[PDB]
């Protein structure tokens, strides 16, 4: 399984060469291009993603669109090692400490990491509402799990995240209903032949930033695959009333 | 060990619980102060020193009744801060109870109903007091029963609620606020009561020869029903059925939970020297139409299942003999798949009389309760009356402006024609 | 808590507010000079909704007076129940309106406003749970009709979630006193339709009747209408300070009587009233009141509800009574009476209950109607303000103070869309 | 212990001295022949802090006299509590400045200036712990515009480590009396910045609107903006003089209001003020108090508070009063006006409680503010300045007692500077 870092920042010597073994030995032809790349004299420095700022003119479905890109342009982690390590319990306030230091750095992003940046990025506008989302599926005979972020701008669903597979990480404002999104992306799952298990839904995260409220995600949880999709609308969409308005606690 | 916590919410609860609390002290000789002068243990708490504090919860969103009771002849009774207020009533609004008004509320009364179950060895239950109608008894109750669900998942509530009747009404949009909180009452009660004020009026006009009653008389009946049903937990008799037993032999399907209770002798005090009052003619009296405490006809239905609880001077030969006198009638119509519907329970104790009350001092009474189909029509007759309203969409803007949608009157008007669908389906 | 903020503008406001005031400090047994000898504790725990406390174990109402003559000042704190008014709140200008809209709405009712403002706001913050506003003024003037509707306009912009109310007296087609009632007339009902929550149309030949047939008296005067008038306003609003069997705060009647939310122009009615001959005569039960609530000599506005079904109805009752005998009574009235109601409405009444009567009374009924019938005034005097513009007659006073032609066409087609709707349901 | 020098310069430092002197007299129980007849004994516990004991067992008050003209000496000693002062603290001139600045500071001013730094420097070692000093003058003159200066830059030179409190009066340009306002008030206040602590800017105008409209006075003199003045003057240093809650001395009231080193101009305020005939319709609590301080029309000089940020606020109550409603009022203050603070100083009010009220109340409270609205004023005199400065008018009088041209042109440079200062942090 991928690492994590955990010595803040420059990187260690232990995670280091352990990073380098790691990728040393899963790429095929390994130390031809790795040792080329450890002893080049001169690369070409990276360029630095400006952070979009608010506009009012300009309308809020092409905003999500532009953080989507901004997300895309930082080049999302395929290195398999952790760069910000997170905990999932710890209080909101050091997540957007977090947050910010790694837009100051701006690294390689993963799911997780990605969901917490579309927080801190759309934390400014209150007109603007989001909340996380988790699924936890079964492939070749193993699982695995992946979160994205869901809004609720505009009384219109749309959705925010990444992943190594295109259409599993975006969708725009354009979903009357949250079943609507969820099962567009079983749809998206099953398109790779990966079934889907357990669906687990939050909610909406509070606005100000310097708060210790801890981010929720097992408020909602139904096993997907056992249960036809007719409850699991209903239960959703019951449970989605619930949230938009404020009932839940 | 066997403990039950009330809570009353909205003006009618209130004023309800007003009288079941009289009715208490009354029984376990409490005074109105709380010093007496073991089966308290069901209602009351000693607190040291000899003062017992009842365990309730009166809830309410305006300050004017629950003002009255702090201000009242029971104000050295009750906790000081169970007595729970808001500023603002749910002015007969659903959505100004369920979510603007409700909300800045839950928490502070969910926080005293976690301090009452922490006192009790043994919590047996619930006992809900509401009104279909208001704006407040509909609303937050619908939260409030939504957040015991959630904490307490295992005790059971009962429900009594006072349906709106057909005819009489002080209220314009009783059928929103009462088609509205039908879903609460239908998933996360276990046994919800109804009764009409028009029936009851025409108790006291035909039985009692009361010709001008008012909301006193009506509460006393109801409250001496309560008293009945919780009767098995204090007091100690031949056949004693607790709430889980009474659940049972009631609920055949898990949503056919909606019986309709009943009450005899009800007779003044000067027309109980003429009548002779054995078990045999109480029994036939529970059964007539005109002694329903909901104004439904019960010969157009037939009676699923049955639970005459019995207390006083009774024995059970008579009660065998009664109920085989009335399996025999033609006109008590039971249900094929039911051989047997009698649940039977006696005590020794007798009924109480308050003294301000004009009820006979009675030697053995009888509580009724029947899980009947008749009571479909009861409901049927309300949803026509939305029918002609949201037809319209008359008074509709209140709703949706104070933050509510609009599909929920669509789903549960829905939700009432599978109830009544499913309430016809058995009884085929 | 749940208080309420007054406010009166012109002369009728301000005469129909001093009495209204003597009757609820006769209510709650207030002095002319501020102090309490209220006999029962019931009329001090709720002396908050109208009433501030001050240093001494005085009260001083929440009341704030406005006009454009000092000496519609200077005759109300001259007359009994003067002097309880705080001397800060009395708001005052040059010279009057002259009956003119414009000038009261544009040019000197205007420059005046920010002041009346500041005191409305001292006032408001100075309560916890403020429940909304009741203002009092006429139709057919300037300093009443526009000045009045520029001030529910900017009240209504800083407190969008609170209620207004206003008892506006609405000109009479054969009682007429200036000539120019139709321009200010639809020019400010125009804008109190849209800024405001229940609107109590009263007109005075109602009253004048009233007078004649049902109290026989020989020489009428303002105080007699002013008394009744004044009479329905503490009745409206007797749940929030007393207690009862079935409470009824103002929005409880809002929600009850407003269907459509266009549809709020109510008109009142009182029982019971008898002649002083006549007091002997009369058994003083529940069916006389109900009774006399709804016959058609009763209401205080000069229409006939028999041309229009009653949408909604609201009768809050006071005094020690039955609640079988209410609702039996209006189960009846509604029965045989049912062409004069709405068939796509099941219940048309809302029932309260009051345990206090009147001073002088024990047992009366306030009746607030919601008729379609109401259309018939706004009919009249749309004709009037057509016969008038068919001339153009009178309306270079208003072009010469800041107004435009075209608003008196905007103010004819808004009253001819109000007229429709009503109408739309009979 | 903490003691303070107090000096008078002008006619009306002299007066508001006068009046300042019987209101400190009359707090602390003494009669105008300088002896004791007081009640309690905190009176006596910090009396050294004004006054100085004498044989016989009575008090002088440690009080400096100048002017350049003696007819205001005559004044101050044929009125009343004029005779508590020794003889030797008066000192005057033969002729007065003729309003002239260059004539109070150079020519005729220098030639007295010895004997006020000798009676200054004798007071001053007449003491153990001296806390700093403090000054009341005008700006708009000869004798206390330059006189004034002359003396805080002395005594600066001196004593480099204590503080002055200056209550200058400022110039209004509405309420004149004088031509020649702005040459003087420019060359005072470029000398004021640099050589004082804190200085009280007061205004005639905003006195005249607060007799005239709260006070609802009808022939306001001079004697009572004096007492107006002297009120403010006397809730400032309260708490070196009694015991409280939350005790805050000058040098405390310094640090928290001074957030740069330059930025030390105030402008006070004083609550409750109520006229005699609505004495008996308010409350008198804590939340009217503080109403009525940040109420706009309630200022001590003549700006809008609404045209800027508060940097930074002080609010010295008096009385027995719990905390806990000063914290709430004082927090939700800020919360409502949250346009009117600054937003990088995460508290503006600094709070202190006093245990004594004022003789004739229950509860006062002295607001003083420091906001970015004061520059207004200084605007204004600049506009006045440039006025009569481009022809050269009134201005060889200044150059006949030596003084040199390009002196204006630096202090209106000043000026500038200053004012922009205060523009910045906006
Ligand atoms: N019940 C009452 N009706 C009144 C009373 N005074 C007037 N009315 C009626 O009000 C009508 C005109 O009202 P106003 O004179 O107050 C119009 P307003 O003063 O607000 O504007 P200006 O005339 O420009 O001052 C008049 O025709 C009368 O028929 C009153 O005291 N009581
Ligand atoms: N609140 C008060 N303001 C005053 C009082 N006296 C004056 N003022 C104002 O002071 C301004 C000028 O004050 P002064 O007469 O003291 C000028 P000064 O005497 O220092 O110079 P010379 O006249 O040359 O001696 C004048 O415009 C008045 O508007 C007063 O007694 N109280
Ligand atoms: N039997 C009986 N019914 C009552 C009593 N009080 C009120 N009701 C009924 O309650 C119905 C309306 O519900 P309310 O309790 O008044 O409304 P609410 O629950 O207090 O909610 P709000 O309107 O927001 O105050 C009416 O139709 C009454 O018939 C009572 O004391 N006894
Ligand atoms: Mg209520
Ligand atoms: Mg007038
Ligand atoms: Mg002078």
């Amino acid at each position: 399984l991928f690492h994590v870092n955990k010595s803040g920042f420059p990187i260690d010597s232990h995670t280091w060469e352990r990073m380098w073994m790691h990728v040393a030995k899963v790429h095929p032809k390994g130390g031809e291009m790795v040792g080329a790349i450890r002893n080049a004299a001169f690369l070409a420095k990276p360029s630095i993603p400006q952070v979009p700022n608010y506009r009012l003119s300009m309308t809020i479905p092409d905003w999500l669109q532009a953080i989507q890109n901004y997300m895309k342009t930082l080049q999302y982690n395929h290195t398999g090692t952790q760069f910000f390590e997170i905990r999932k319990m710890r209080p909101l306030s050091g997540l957007m400490e977090t947050a910010k230091e790694m837009t100051r750095e701006s690294l390689p992003i993963k799911a997780l990491e990605a969901v917490i940046l579309g927080i801190y990025l759309t934390n400014g506008q209150p007109s603007i509402e989001r909340f996380p989302i988790s699924f936890k599926t079964y492939f070749s005979g193993n699982y695995f799990h992946h979160v994205v972020l869901g809004i609720y701008c505009n009384g219109r669903y749309g959705s925010l995240g990444m992943s190594r597979r295109a259409e599993l990480m975006d969708k725009p404002l354009t979903f009357r209903t949250l079943s609507d999104l969820i099962f567009d992306f079983e749809d998206s799952y099953k398109k790779y032949l990966h079934t889907v298990k357990k669906v687990k839904i939050g909610l909406y995260v509070p606005h100000e930033p310097h708060s210790f409220q801890p981010i929720e995600w097992k408020q909602l949880v139904l096993n997907v695959s056992k249960m036809l999709r007719a409850d699991i609308r209903k239960e959703l969409e019951k449970y989605a009333r619930d949230m938009r308005m404020k009932i839940l606690k | 060990m066997r403990e039950c916590i009330s809570i009353h919410v909205g003006q009618a609860g209130v004023q309800i619980g007003n009288a079941c609390w009289e009715l208490y002290c009354l029984e376990h000789g409490i005074q109105p102060d709380g010093q007496m002068p073991d089966s308290f243990n069901t209602f009351f708490s000693e607190t040291g020193a000899g003062k017992h504090v009842p365990r309730a919860v009166f809830v309410d969103l305006e300050p004017t009744v629950i003002d009255e009771v702090r201000t009242g002849t029971y104000r050295q009774l009750f906790h000081p801060e169970q007595l729970i207020t808001g500023k603002e009533d749910a002015a007969n609004n659903y959505a100004r109870g369920h979510y603007t008004i409700g909300k800045e509320i839950i928490d502070l009364v969910l926080d005293r109903i976690r301090k009452l179950a922490d006192q009790c060895t043994g919590l047996q239950g619930f006992l809900v007091f509401h009104s279909f109608g208001g704006g407040t008894g509909s609303g937050f109750t619908s939260l409030l029963m939504e957040r015991l669900s959630v904490d307490y998942g295992k005790k059971s509530k009962l429900e009594f609620s006072i349906y709106p009747a057909p005819q009489v009404s002080t209220a314009v949009v009783e059928p929103y606020n009462s088609i509205l909180t039908t879903h609460t009452t239908l998933e996360h009660s276990d046994c919800a009561f109804m009764v009409d004020n028009e029936a009851i009026y025409d108790i006291c006009r035909r039985n009692l020869d009361i010709e001008r009653p008012t909301y006193t008389n009506l509460n006393r009946l109801i409250s001496q029903i309560v008293s009945s049903i919780t009767a098995s937990l204090r007091f100690d008799g031949a056949l004693n059925v607790d709430l889980t037993e009474f659940q049972t032999n009631l609920v055949p399907y898990p949503r056919i939970h909606f019986p309709l209770a009943t009450y005899a002798p009800v007779i003044s005090a000067e027309k109980a020297y003429h009548e002779q009052l054995s078990v045999a003619e109480i029994t036939n009296a529970c059964f007539e139409p005109a002694n329903q405490m909901v104004k439904c006809d019960p010969r157009h239905g037939k009676y699923m299942a049955c639970c005459l609880l019995y207390r006083g001077d009774v024995v059970p030969k008579d009660v065998n003999a009664a109920i085989a006198t009335i399996k025999t009638k033609r006109s008590i119509q039971f249900v094929d798949w039911c051989p047997t519907g009698f649940k039977v329970g006696i005590n020794y104790q007798p009924p109480t009389v308050v003294p301000g009350g004009d009820l006979a001092k009675v030697q053995r009474a009888v509580c009724m309760l029947s899980n009947t189909t008749a009571i479909a029509e009861a409901w049927a007759r309300l949803d026509h009356k939305f029918d002609l309203m949201y037809a319209k969409r008359a008074f509709v803007h209140w709703y949706v402006g104070e933050g509510m949608e609009e599909g929920e009157f669509s789903e549960a008007r829905e939700d009432m024609a599978a109830l009544e669908k499913d309430y016809e389906e058995v009884g085929v | 808590m749940r208080e309420i903020v007054h406010i009166q503008a012109g002369q009728c406001g301000n005469q129909i507010g001093a009495k209204f005031w003597e009757v609820i400090s006769d209510e709650h047994g207030i002095d002319p000079t501020g102090s309490y000898h209220g006999d029962s504790d019931l009329q001090l725990e709720r002396i908050n909704v109208y009433y501030n406390e001050a240093a001494g174990n005085k009260y001083v109402p929440r009341a704030i007076l406005v006009d454009l003559e000092p000496g519609t000042m200077d005759s109300v704190r001259s007359g009994p129940f003067g002097q309880i008014f705080r001397p800060d709140n009395f708001v005052f200008g040059q010279s009057g309106a002259g009956n003119n809209w414009a000038k009261g709405h544009y040019t000197e009712g205007a420059e005046l406003v920010d002041s009346v403002l500041d005191v409305v706001r001292k006032e408001s913050e100075s309560c916890d749970c403020l429940q909304g506003f009741q203002l009092t003024h006429s139709l057919g003037g300037g300093t009443g009709s526009g000045m009045g509707t520029l001030l529910i306009s900017k009240i209504r912009e800083e407190y969008p979630d609170r209620i207004m109310n206003t008892f506006s007296v609405v000109p009479s087609p054969k009682v007429s006193d200036t000539v120019v009632e139709p321009y200010n007339a639809t020019l400010s009902v125009h804008q109190l339709v849209e800024n405001t929550d229940e609107t109590y149309c009263i007109d005075n030949e109602a009253l004048y009747d009233i007078c004649f047939r049902t109290l026989k008296l020989t020489t009428p005067t303002y105080g007699d209408l002013n008394h009744l008038v004044s009479a329905t306003m503490s009745g409206v609003t007797t749940c929030l300070r007393f207690p009862g069997q079935l409470n009824a705060d103002l929005r409880k009647l809002a929600v009850n009587m407003v269907p459509f939310p266009r549809l709020h122009f109510f008109m009142p009615g009182f029982a019971p009233l008898t002649s002083r001959g006549s007091q002997q005569y009369r058994a003083l039960t529940v069916p006389e009141l109900t009774q006399q609530m709804f016959d058609a000599k009763n209401m205080m506005a000069a229409c006939d509800p028999r041309h229009g079904r009653y949408l909604t109805v609201a009768a809050v009752f006071r005094g020690r009574m039955s609640m079988k005998e209410v609702d039996e009574q209006m189960l009846n009235v509604q029965n045989k009476n049912s062409s004069y109601f709405v068939e796509w409405i099941p219940n048309n009444v809302k029932t309260a209950v009051c345990d206090i009567p009147p001073r002088g009374l024990k047992m009366s009924a306030t009746f607030i109607g919601n008729s379609t019938a109401i259309q018939e005034l706004f009919k009249r005097i749309s004709e009037q303000f057509t016969a008038m513009f068919r001339r153009k007659a009178f309306l270079h006073w208003y072009t010469g103070e800041g107004m435009d032609e075209m608003e008196f066409t905007e103010a004819e087609s808004n009253m001819n869309d109000l007229v429709s709707e009503y109408q739309q349901y009979q």
